[PDB]
């Protein structure tokens, strides 16, 4: 009542519309992510995309027409609480859930290839490699599931401070080693054939006392290129550190990110204050920033035709020119809002609204 | 009679089980452990301990049982006197 | 070289020589070497300084001193969820207060504390800023800026890991709320840190009391969105499996009370394991031991569990300890009531073995007297001998009565004088005294009454009263009564007494009821015109019985009270009659803290004559007003007087004296029955600082009264007064407050169902019990 | 509340108000002067005047708080005996708070803790500075307080005598004999102890107190 | 004559220490090296060093760790050996250089206690998995690279801890790494019982 | 007077004197563990209403660094033309100078009247003012020779103390007026 005194300053984006991108189709998967924070996002594989909702139903879509292929419900008694981002590989589609259940469906047949029980909620996107699918549950547990049928291989244990941010980080695969984040600011590497660590390096720079509010957990997927990996804690300290061991090649204080991309000798990211920014991977020199967007609750930036596509909670899809930043266009795609990360591949992008479900956007 | 009278208790109640273990020859600490702290002690001259156990259900007999222990001026027990009381009234 | 003397600058909290005692330089004596740095360090180690600057411009120590400021005032802006009282209490507990020195470390200390408190409440986007404004004479003013952003909202409670119960059923019992119903505004979805521990223990209790013994909480996580708006709670449980009671074994240094302990531990074979059941078993064993004297036992239970047959054996270890004797009983707080009036309500005699039930029984009995706000018992061990204890009762005195003396009306309308004293505790003596006298032209009234509740030391009470009425038609009545009462048992009381009254009334109005009473008595004067007189005297014996069991004495919140009073005339008086009245007030609590109460009140009354003589009309029953169905009038419900045709009679002025015609005036029958139900709620506009003195209630009331004498002839064309089947009803809201002038009751009651000649009212104010 | 002013004339008008006896007004000026200059040259005078005004104005709890504060932060002072005597007087006055003084009711067996605290304060004063001008009145007050406490104990013993709890009577009389030997209440209460022994059939102990009261019957 | 440069929590740092480490240690036979930045530029870092030494001192005093005089004398012997300058003649060197016996004793006590506190506090929170030792051996074995790895972890963790403690320590600079000395350094009216006055309607309502 | 008066009544002066009870022959009474013990002290002290409850006067503040000093009959004050200033303030208060030695820096005044809101006690005083240096500064001494009450000389120590402190305060406040 009297306590709604939030320090909220998100200016309406400057009206600068240059070009005319449009939409292709909507699908109305149903009541999906909604107000509940999650990581559900569509995935594209060979002109076929997939989507799901918090209720449990999973829909498959053909490209270029938005026509249904097969729809199933993974409910029975109650919502399955689908949390794991939808991923696809070979002849399988993998989805997590808050009920510690991982489902693997058989793509075209739409049949449940299997499901298995893990320790704790499986928020992170299941990552597939080397015949193993990795789950980073909400306990610090990192569990490897055999690709044939379930059969947990090893469960690496990580720490858990009791105020962590939601949305645990999925790991990445490089040269037989899985690089994974943590809820205490420490990036770990694990040998993904028996469950043995290689190096666990702490990158956070937290204070104390009031730090009870400062969490500094790394929930971003670490990216790997050549001999280096990159990491971003919640409260700062962007780090680029050697693949072989936890040797910090170069660090910067800014950090404070939840999604970033690297390509073309540069790094494009968004701060925790939605300040989209570009850096040079050489030593961490700032090429440019774009501070028009503050407290706007952005999403992951995706590359598309040399343009950084981002979203917001008000639904407006923004295009940013990769050359020093300028509002190429603003699209009133939906009034529901954009919370999940957009997907871009095969020269085509998809964004699933919080309730408006998957939206296909054209240039 | 007819006016209600509450039960009245006026001292530590002692049972024959703990009485039977008292034999002349212990010190203050031993008897204090065995029976309990005496509510009534003689404040004049010699040190005498009185274990009085008196009940009164209210308009019945006032049951009484007294046990006097006479200690010497050294801390050891000398004399015992266990009276079931009821000397008339 | 050598320094001749010292000079200082600041002398606020440190005297001239106060600092000299600490500094090791010891001027006026030997002194030299860089050691002056050590002197600076020693001076600052005291903490009574903010800056120091030694200087040797001459041969004397010129010590510039900037002392730490003393705070001038404390003030703060923006606090909404936190009240000023809590902040000032914390500051008093933080070592900072007006007139006390300021240290910058406490600034960061309290900043961290306040930020942590807001993070516990849920305002994660909050920051407290402390600003110090300097003032002349080395003092500061402390301002606090609170940027309370927004409360985080809880999103879901997830009980992942359960396979035997519904998650919704499990989280229904939780104090924290997943989704507040749309049709509920009193509840919200704030996240309080203590509530998480509370409902974790609630879930643990839920599984422990349904046969699940091999149970534990694996982990709990409190996730937070990167918006500080969503709080997610996750708990991991190990379901375990159900179990059955193999048996119970009670062993240890049990006292001679082993048999009843064994009976208490008798458990039906084939029952399901309940943690609440074993806790109740332990509490019952402890209470049984404490009743017989052992106030400090030791009871423990190890449930040795075998998974092969899923059977749990309860092994109870009990150590009685030593019996405890009360050395002495002390009373605190009775600044007015003497020691005997407290000590005589005790049930735990001094110099006896401690009966832990008797202490609380005496506390209840003291609380039932009605003139003690709060009573607190404390059985504290003596610092000396092992088996001794002192029992302390702490009471807070309460104002009891009022002295009033007021002249009213006047201004050519008539002097309305009144005076009185009404005490239940006369100067703490324990007496109940009451005197009341009113003097006005129309009527004069006087009465006096004195009652000693403890005339003898058993509970016997002796009381007496005198009363006098005389006024104009004329009416005089005066009399005297003396009664005594004694207790039958812990609760019941029985009273008997006797008294005589004398009445004399003349020039009475003509109406059917009084003429009927006179014809019964044997006098049949004229009816149309009235110039008659009558005298009577009554010697009567009265009796009574009261059963009282109440939590307190002023608006109790438990138990019940019944009160029966009956008076019968003795042969030899002018009139012969008997009256029997009954009252019954019962309270039932529904809330655990005894805050919400349902009240059932009832009153019954019968009265008639003996030997063919009618009951006198000057003592009939009445209704209405307060203390009954409220909202109609004072003494108007029931039979209405009907007058015979008027004649020369008395002096009848023109434009005045406008009195068988039916009139709305009432006379009251001889059979009464009223009842009422009330719901009690706390005042929604105050806090606990006053909540012990204000009571708010919603009430429904029903009442009826009728005359048992019926005429087929006279009442042929008039309403059936003798018919009881017709009732009066009302409902409304009531507010009571223990005002500094005594108990005051306000009521608003819309007349629900009334009859002719009621003149029902809406607002009603009353003083008294 | 009073307008800001240099301390000298506000102190002068506070002193004048105290001179007239308008204590309620004078407390305001004194408190304002103390607040605005917490460590001025004559804050001790302000504290003493405030204690005097609080005591005269029947505002005892604040007077007690000020007295304790002054004792704490001025352990040594040329006139600390005045503060000690006033603390004892405050406690003793706090003991008598009722209308019963009108009727001369024997306020002896009411709550005595205030009397105990007053006795402690007066005894500390007398043992501390036996060369002061407050010592004789303190001694008289000490005698009165000791008699009052003895009377309270005798009243408790008398009630237990009436009830029938003989052991409690014996214990209470022994307590009076051990703590209040020279008072008169103990001489009054000795027959209660004798009667308790006689009723409880312990004659050999009864004739002893009989001899004690007979030799000292006077 | 002296002042205070900054105040930290309870203790205080004064101009004596900054003068002693500035006037007596800057290219003035204090390791020479013919390399020293501007006095104003190095004043900030020297003040940081002094205040951080103080902070470590109170942090250790919280645990109250004590070092006895035999350890100080052994440290003096170590200084003599590492200076190729025997203890008695080293003591004379110190005495005429400016640091007399008591100042040297206090300085060595302080440096030993702060080094001990640093070592214990850092090594309590350090971790090394027994996995990368083999990897570094193959890149380069039997604890040869383990010492180097532990040294690197110490170098990182000590700096991180220093930043963490310096950031959150109360300091007020009153004004007014470090090479140090290089050598000789070891490791109605109403009234109040109740009374009511109101307003014929004049009636007293005193309550006992 | 209403003020300067003990709030309570005089009923505490009628306490029965405490007489130690005597032990009988050949038997010992319970030991006097009674910490409630009354030390014996002489009289010569006002009791009951005759005693006065008045905040002990202390010399007030003046020029900074002026240390006040108590004496049983006199009063002293360190300071930081001080005698000409003192003479000036005495002339300003119009107190007649009976004797004056500027060379010795010692003076004697006339009778000075002190009335403080109470009847029959318009105090009159014989005061011998003087100054002498002390250490690195100067010290001012106010010496009360005589005190009179309604023409009657009195010799209670408290009155001399208070009415030396009042005169000292007159100088101190007058000294600040410069």
């Amino acid at each position: 009542n009297s306590e709604e005194d939030v320090v909220k300053m998100s200016p309406l984006p400057t009206v600068e519309n240059q070009f005319t991108p449009t939409t292709a189709w909507s699908t109305s998967v149903g009541s999906g992510i909604g107000n509940f924070y999650s990581n559900l996002h569509p995935a594209l594989a060979d002109n076929v995309v997939y989507a799901a909702d918090r209720a449990g139903l999973v829909k498959a879509l053909n490209a270029d027409d938005g026509k249904e292929i097969w729809s199933v419900s993974l409910a029975s008694k109650e919502p399955a609480l689908l949390s794991g981002g939808v991923t696809v590989s070979g002849g399988h589609v993998y989805i997590g859930s808050e009920k510690a259940q991982v489902y693997a469906l058989n793509t075209s047949d739409g049949t449940v290839a299997w499901q298995t029980k893990v320790a704790g909620e499986a928020l992170s996107r299941p990552v597939v490699s080397d015949g193993l699918v990795l789950i980073h549950t909400s306990n610090g547990q990192l569990q490897a599931l055999n690709e044939a049928d379930g059969a947990v291989k090893w469960t690496v244990n990580l720490d858990m401070p009791s105020l962590s941010l939601r949305g645990e980080s999925a790991p990445t695969t490089a040269f037989g080693a899985a690089v994974v984040g943590g809820d205490n600011g420490r990036v770990s590497a694990v040998l993904m054939e028996q469950g043995q660590m290689i190096w666990q390096q702490r990158i956070s720079q937290a204070t104390g006392s009031t730090e009870i509010d400062r969490l500094s957990d790394v929930d971003t997927t670490p990216v790997v290129v050549n001999g280096v990996v990159f990491a971003l804690a919640y409260n700062g300290n962007l780090t680029a550190l050697d693949l072989r061991s936890g040797q910090i090649m170069w660090k910067r204080e800014l950090g404070s990110v939840n999604d970033f991309i690297v390509d073309g000798n540069r790094i494009y990211l968004v701060d925790q204050n939605d300040r989209v920014m570009a850096l040079t991977i050489d030593g961490g020199v700032t090429l440019w920033t774009q501070s028009d967007l503050l407290h706007r609750l952005l999403t992951s930036p995706v590359l598309y035709n040399g343009n950084l596509v981002v979203g917001d909670s008000e639904g407006y899809l923004h295009w940013i020119n990769v050359e020093d930043g300028r509002f190429v266009a603003q699209q009133k795609v939906d009034s529901s809002g954009f919370q999940t990360e957009p997907v871009a591949a095969d020269g085509k992008l998809l964004i699933q609204a919080k309730d408006g479900t998957v939206y296909s956007i054209t240039r | 009679r007819v006016v209600y009278r509450p039960d009245i208790n006026q001292g530590n109640y002692l049972t024959a089980n703990d009485v039977s273990k008292i034999r002349v020859g212990m010190t203050q600490q031993q008897v204090a452990y065995a029976l309990g702290t005496p509510l009534m002690s003689d404040p004049f001259g010699t040190n005498t301990w009185f274990y009085v156990f008196r009940q009164q259900p209210g308009h019945e007999g006032v049951t009484q049982q007294t046990l006097t222990l006479t200690f010497n001026s050294s801390g050891v027990l000398t004399n015992i006197d266990n009276k079931p009381a009821l000397s008339g009234n | 070289f050598v320094v001749k003397d010292i000079h200082f600058e600041g002398l606020q909290r440190v005297a001239v020589g106060a600092a000299l005692l600490s500094m090791p330089v010891r001027t006026g004596d030997t002194v030299n070497d860089e050691d002056i740095s050590n002197t600076i360090r020693a001076l600052f180690a005291t903490g009574n300084f903010e800056d120091v600057r030694v200087l040797r411009d001459g041969d004397t120590l010129l010590v510039q001193v900037k002392e730490r400021p003393t705070i001038a005032s404390i003030t703060f802006s923006g606090n909404k969820s936190v009240k000023d009282d809590m902040l000032k209490q914390n500051l008093e507990a933080s070592g900072v207060r007006v007139g006390e020195s300021l240290d910058r470390t406490t600034i960061a200390d309290i900043e961290k504390g306040l930020e942590d408190f807001y993070y516990s409440v849920g305002k994660y986007s909050a920051s407290v800023k402390a600003v110090v404004t300097p003032l002349p004479r080395n003092r500061v003013d402390l301002k606090l800026v609170f940027q309370e952003g927004v409360s985080a909202e809880i999103q879901q409670i997830n009980i992942v890991g359960n396979h035997a119960f519904t998650t919704d059923e499990l989280i229904s019992h939780f104090q924290l709320r997943d989704e507040v119903p749309w049709w509920n505004v009193v509840g919200d979805r704030k996240y309080q840190k203590q509530k998480l521990a509370g409902d974790l223990e609630t879930l643990r209790s839920y599984y422990l009391d349904r046969g699940y013994a091999r149970f534990n909480i694996d982990s709990t996580q409190v996730s937070l969105t990167p918006d500080k708006k969503g709080i997610y709670v996750t708990v991991n449980i190990t379901e375990g499996d159900q179990y059955k009671l193999s048996g119970v074994e009670v062993s240890g240094n049990l006292a001679g009370h082993s048999a009843e302990i064994e009976q208490l531990t008798k458990i039906e074979p084939g029952e399901l394991y309940n943690g609440t059941k074993v806790t109740k078993m332990e509490d019952d064993i402890k209470k049984l031991l404490g009743r017989y004297g052992y106030a400090y036992p030791r009871v423990q239970s190890m449930p040795e569990i075998n998974d092969a047959d899923k059977t749990v054996k309860l092994r109870v270890n009990v150590d009685a300890g030593n019996r405890f004797y009360v050395r002495k009983i002390r009373f605190e707080g009775n600044d007015t009531s003497k020691d005997a009036v407290l000590r005589r309500e005790m049930r735990q005699m001094e110099g006896a073995w401690l009966g832990s039930d008797l202490v609380d029984q005496g506390k209840e009995r003291l609380n039932r007297l009605g003139f003690f706000e709060t009573v607190d018992t404390d059985t504290q061990r003596v610092p000396g001998s092992p088996d001794q204890v002192d029992v302390v009762y702490k009471v807070k005195e309460r104002n009891t009565g009022c002295f009033n003396f007021g002249i009213g009306y006047g201004t050519e309308s008539g002097v309305s004088f009144q005076a009185g004293v009404q005490q239940d505790n006369w100067l703490g003596t324990g007496y109940a005294v009451g005197i009341n006298g009113t003097k006005n032209d129309y009527q004069t009234y006087a009465e006096l009454s004195v009652t000693n509740p403890y005339f003898t030391v058993d509970g016997v009470s002796l009381g007496g009263r005198l009363f006098y009425n005389d006024f104009q038609y004329t009416n005089k009545s005066y009399g005297t009564d003396v009664t005594l009462g004694f207790p039958i048992n812990e609760y019941n009381s029985l009273r008997a007494g006797l008294g005589y009254v004398h009445n004399s009334l003349s020039n009475m109005q003509p109406q059917v009821a009084m003429w009927r009473y006179l014809y019964s008595m044997g006098e049949h004067p004229s009816t149309s015109d009235q110039d008659n007189s009558f005298k009577t005297d009554d010697f009567t014996f009265n009796y009574g019985w009261t059963y009282n069991k109440l939590d307190r004495g002023y608006f109790p919140t438990d138990g019940s009270r019944v009160n029966l009073t009956g008076k019968v005339t003795i042969p030899g008086s002018d009139n012969e009659y008997y009256k029997v009245t009954l009252d019954t007030a019962t309270y039932v609590p529904i809330d655990d803290d005894h805050k919400w109460v349902v009240l059932g009140r009832t009153r019954w009354g019968y009265g008639d004559g003996l030997g063919g003589k009618e009951m006198p009309f000057y003592e009939n029953f009445y209704a209405g007003g307060s203390s009954t169905v409220r909202g109609f009038q004072s003494n108007t419900i029931g039979p209405k007087a009907v007058y015979f045709p008027h004649q020369a009679s008395n002096y009848d002025p023109d434009y005045d004296y406008e009195c068988l015609c039916k009139s709305d005036d009432a006379v009251g029958g001889n059979a009464m029955a009223v009842a009422s139900l009330e719901f009690i709620t706390p005042t929604p506009f105050i806090s606990d600082k006053y909540a012990n003195s204000v009571r708010t209630s919603f009430f429904w009331d029903m009442g009826t009264v009728w005359d048992t004498n019926w005429d087929s002839s006279q009442y042929s064309g008039y309403p059936d007064y003798s018919d009881p089947s017709n009732i009066r009803m009302s409902a409304g809201i009531a507010l009571q407050w223990m005002s500094p002038l005594g108990p005051l009751v306000f009521s608003y009651a819309q007349p629900f169902k009334k009859y002719d000649g009621d003149k029902a009212e809406q607002f009603q104010f009353n003083i008294g019990k | 509340e009073v307008p800001d002013n240099p301390p000298n004339e506000i102190y002068a008008t506070a002193q004048q108000k105290l001179q007239d006896g308008n204590w309620r007004q004078a407390i305001t000026q004194l408190e304002a002067l103390d607040n605005r200059y917490p460590f001025g040259p004559y804050s001790q005078q302000v504290q003493l005047d405030l204690i005097y005004a609080y005591y005269k104005n029947a505002d005892l709890p604040l007077a007690q708080a000020a007295i304790d504060r002054f004792i704490r932060l001025n352990p040594t002072h040329p006139n600390i005996d005045y503060v000690m005597y006033m603390r004892g007087l405050t406690n003793m006055a706090l003991d008598d708070s009722a209308l019963q003084g009108f009727f001369g009711v024997d306020r002896s067996d009411r709550d005595p803790q205030h009397a105990r605290a007053a006795f402690s304060d007066f005894s500390k004063l007398v043992r501390g500075y036996p060369n002061s001008q407050y010592t004789t009145d303190a001694t008289k007050r000490l005698v009165f307080l000791k008699d009052r406490l003895a009377k309270y104990e005798y009243s408790v013993a008398e009630y237990y005598t009436e009830r029938g709890a003989w052991v409690a009577v014996v214990n209470r009389v022994e307590g009076m004999l051990r703590d209040y030997p020279d008072t008169q209440a103990t001489r009054d209460a000795l027959p209660l102890m004798e009667n308790a022994y006689r009723q409880m059939q312990m004659n050999a102990q009864a004739e002893k107190v009989a001899k004690i009261i007979a030799a000292n019957s006077s | 004559v002296d002042c205070v440069a900054a105040v930290v929590n309870n203790g205080v740092v004064l101009e004596s220490d900054v003068d002693g480490l500035m006037q007596s240690v800057k290219l003035n036979a204090a390791q020479a090296r013919q390399q020293l930045p501007d006095d104003a530029t190095l004043r900030h870092q020297i003040m940081e060093r002094l205040i951080m030494d103080q902070i470590i001192l109170q942090m250790g005093q919280k645990m109250g760790v004590k070092i006895s005089d035999e350890q100080l004398d052994q440290a003096i012997a170590n200084i003599a050996k590492q200076n190729n300058m025997t203890l008695d003649q080293m003591r004379s060197r110190l005495a005429y250089d400016g640091l007399n016996y008591n100042t040297y004793r206090n300085q060595i006590r302080k440096e030993m206690i702060i080094s001990e506190v640093r070592n214990n506090e850092v090594r309590r929170r350090i971790t090394i998995l027994p996995q990368e030792v083999e990897s570094l051996a193959q890149q380069v074995q039997k604890d040869r690279a383990y010492r180097m790895l532990m040294n690197r972890k110490f170098s990182e963790e000590a700096a991180s801890w220093m930043q963490e403690q310096r950031a959150s320590a109360y300091v007020k600079i009153l004004s007014n790494x470090x090479x140090x000395x290089x050598x000789x350094x070891x490791x109605x009216x109403x009234x109040x019982x109740x009374x009511x006055x109101x307003x014929w309607i004049a009636g007293v309502g005193y309550c006992f | 007077r209403y003020k300067r008066q003990v709030s309570g009544d005089e009923a505490y002066l009628e306490a029965a004197p405490l007489a130690e009870l005597h032990a009988p022959a050949g038997m010992i009474l319970p030991v006097t563990s009674g910490d409630y013990a009354i030390p014996v002290t002489n009289g010569s002290g006002a009791v009951g209403k005759a005693l006065d409850i008045r905040p002990p006067a202390q010399p007030l503040a003046l020029v900074s660094g002026a240390r006040t000093q108590f004496t049983g009959d006199t009063a002293s004050l360190l300071v930081e033309t001080l005698w000409p200033q003192v003479v000036s303030v005495l002339q300003a208060k119009n107190y007649t100078i009976t004797q004056r030695d500027d060379a010795g820096q010692t003076l004697t005044t006339d009778w000075v009247q002190w009335n403080r809101l109470d009847e029959d006690e318009q105090y009159r005083g014989r005061y011998q003012i003087s100054v002498k240096p002390q250490g690195y500064q100067q010290a001012v001494t106010v010496k009360l020779l005589n005190l009179e009450q309604a023409g009657k000389p009195v010799a209670d120590a408290a009155s001399m103390q208070r009415y030396s402190t009042e005169m000292m305060n007159v100088i101190s406040a007058g000294l600040d007026k410069s």
